């Protein structure tokens, strides 16, 4: 019935992004509902194919010989449903590299075993998107604060590793979530909380920070704006909707080309500001991409 | 090697003992990765991206191969996947089991159609 059925899901309201809510409980109208799916769809085919067709509304930097990493992309089916979609996604040849904590069967061009933590790269990359969810943030036993574990790992992954005008897209839930992430959005020329129309009854969204600037743009606070992100949850319920799966005619990521270029930080002007945030601009070298797993030897 | 390549040729039969799996009446491989895709693609077999047309559905080429969901050595030279990293178009009447229908199948080098599925090279 409403008008966003037909889109791949919502974004995050700008006046609910400039409210100062404190934080309260999320209660979805609609909470545990499952979507309707196409006929053998799984869910996370479903999900991962409509944050792939929100990204392709952005201005996301597409260079040749593009570096993508997938971080939580395991299962408990031993298959990687998002990495298979993002693989079918990306123009041909991107380098898609994905990790997870338990051992998985992928179509990524290589797979890493164990912690996030254990995940080493000297490269820089263009787009990092993270599935990740510690199975004990449902043992909520406490107030509902900003959690660590791998998400201080993706904090410095992006402020390390993350090419400026690359992209990101990192899941969060009422209670898988952290502040230092939040503040990060504001490092990017734009950024927003995308809720997939299939997972319309769940608290989970993709933070999304669109184009690096690799400096602050604007001050956010990441416990403000989490409490807003429930705020627009709880008074915005969102019907369900599988509807922009059957169109799949644009699926594909617009190859765009877009230039790399290696540039010092005292290069970094509002001229190449300006490109970074149109999607025009990736900024690293473009060496061979080396990656490495820690391997803790014990008796 | 020889001994123990001697032992696995034996023994790892992988293809057959499915086959034998499925006439026990064992339930057939899940969790193969369907696609979302338009339906109106080339048909061929094993692509870089979906290339299901009406009559198929398309697969991540990993999920629906039996040597890396079983996690046992290929017999391809070098261990080299031919499923993996790709897609694999299967007709809807076998989509229920698409493990058992890459085993049981072999592509054209030709056309790239399945043979007995698609490739018409024999007229
Ligand atoms: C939003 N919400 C949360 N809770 C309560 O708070 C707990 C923690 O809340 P959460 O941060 O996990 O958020 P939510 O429940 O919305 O997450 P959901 O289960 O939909 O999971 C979202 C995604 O996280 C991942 N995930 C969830 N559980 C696991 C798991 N065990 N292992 C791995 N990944 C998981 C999956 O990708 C999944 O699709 C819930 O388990 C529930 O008791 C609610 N209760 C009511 N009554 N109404 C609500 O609206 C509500
Ligand atoms: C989606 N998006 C939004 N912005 C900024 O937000 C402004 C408005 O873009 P908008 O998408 O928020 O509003 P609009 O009314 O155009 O569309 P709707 O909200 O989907 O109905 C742009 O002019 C940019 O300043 C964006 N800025 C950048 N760099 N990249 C993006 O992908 C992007
Ligand atoms: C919701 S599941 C991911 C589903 C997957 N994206 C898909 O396409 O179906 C969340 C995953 O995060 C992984 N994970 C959680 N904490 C992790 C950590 N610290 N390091 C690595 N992986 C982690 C879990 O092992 C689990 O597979
Ligand atoms: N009725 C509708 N309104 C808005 N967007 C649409 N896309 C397809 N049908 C639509
Ligand atoms: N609500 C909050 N809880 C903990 N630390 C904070 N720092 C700023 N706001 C905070
Ligand atoms: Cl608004
Ligand atoms: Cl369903
Ligand atoms: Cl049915
Ligand atoms: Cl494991
Ligand atoms: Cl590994
Ligand atoms: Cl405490
Ligand atoms: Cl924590
Ligand atoms: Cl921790
Ligand atoms: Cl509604
Ligand atoms: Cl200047
Ligand atoms: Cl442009
Ligand atoms: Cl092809
Ligand atoms: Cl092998
Ligand atoms: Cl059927
Ligand atoms: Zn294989
Ligand atoms: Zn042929």
């Amino acid at each position: 019935a409403s008008s966003q059925a037909w889109q791949p899901g919502v974004a995050m309201p700008n006046l609910y992004k400039m409210q100062r809510m404190l934080l309260e409980k999320c209660d979805l109208q609609n909470y545990g509902d499952s979507a309707t799916l196409p006929k053998g769809i799984m869910m996370n085919v479903a999900k991962y194919t409509q944050l792939c067709q929100y990204l392709n509304t952005l201005t996301l930097a597409v260079p040749y010989n593009m570096r993508v990493i997938h971080f939580g992309a395991g299962s408990d089916k031993g298959v990687a449903p998002g990495t298979a979609v993002l693989r079918q996604w990306l123009p041909t040849g991107t380098l898609l590299v994905d990790s997870d904590l338990n051992d998985f069967v992928s179509d990524a061009d290589s797979t890493l075993i164990g912690d996030c933590a254990t995940v080493h790269t000297a490269n820089k990359w263009d787009l990092i998107i993270s599935d990740m969810y510690d199975p004990k943030t449902k043992n909520v036993t406490k107030e509902n604060d900003s959690k660590e574990g791998f998400f201080t790992y993706i904090c410095g992954f992006i402020q390390q590793k993350l090419a400026l005008g690359g992209s990101v897209a990192i899941k969060i839930t009422e209670h898988s979530w952290n502040a230092d992430l939040y503040k990060l959005m504001g490092h990017f020329a734009w950024w927003t909380a995308f809720v997939t129309n299939v997972n319309a009854s769940s608290s989970e969204a993709f933070l999304i920070g669109c184009n690096y600037l690799g400096k602050p743009r604007e001050q956010i606070d990441g416990y403000v704006m989490h409490a807003n992100y429930i705020f627009w949850r709880n008074t915005n319920p969102i019907q369900l909707s599988s509807y922009s799966l059957f169109d799949m005619s644009k699926f594909p990521l617009k190859l765009r080309g877009t230039a790399v270029m290696s540039l010092k930080e005292g290069q970094i002007n509002d001229m190449i500001l300006s490109l970074l945030s149109k999607g025009r601009l990736i900024i690293r070298e473009n060496n061979r991409v080396v990656i490495s797993s820690d391997v803790l030897v014990n008796n | 090697n020889s001994t123990v390549l001697s032992f696995c040729a034996f023994a790892v039969d992988a293809a057959k003992a499915y086959k034998d799996y499925l006439a026990s009446g064992g339930q057939p491989i899940t969790n193969c990765v369907k696609m979302l895709c338009t339906h109106t693609g080339t048909g061929q077999a094993i692509t870089v991206t979906p290339e299901a047309n009406m009559d198929q559905e398309s697969f991540g080429g990993a999920s629906c191969c039996l040597y890396c969901r079983c996690h046992i050595d290929h017999p391809n030279p070098k261990g080299f996947c031919d499923l993996k990293g790709k897609y694999v178009q299967i007709p809807t009447t076998c989509a229920n089991d698409p493990v058992g229908f890459t085993l049981k199948n072999t592509v054209c080098t030709v056309c790239g159609m399945w043979k007995g599925y698609g490739c018409s090279c024999d007229q």
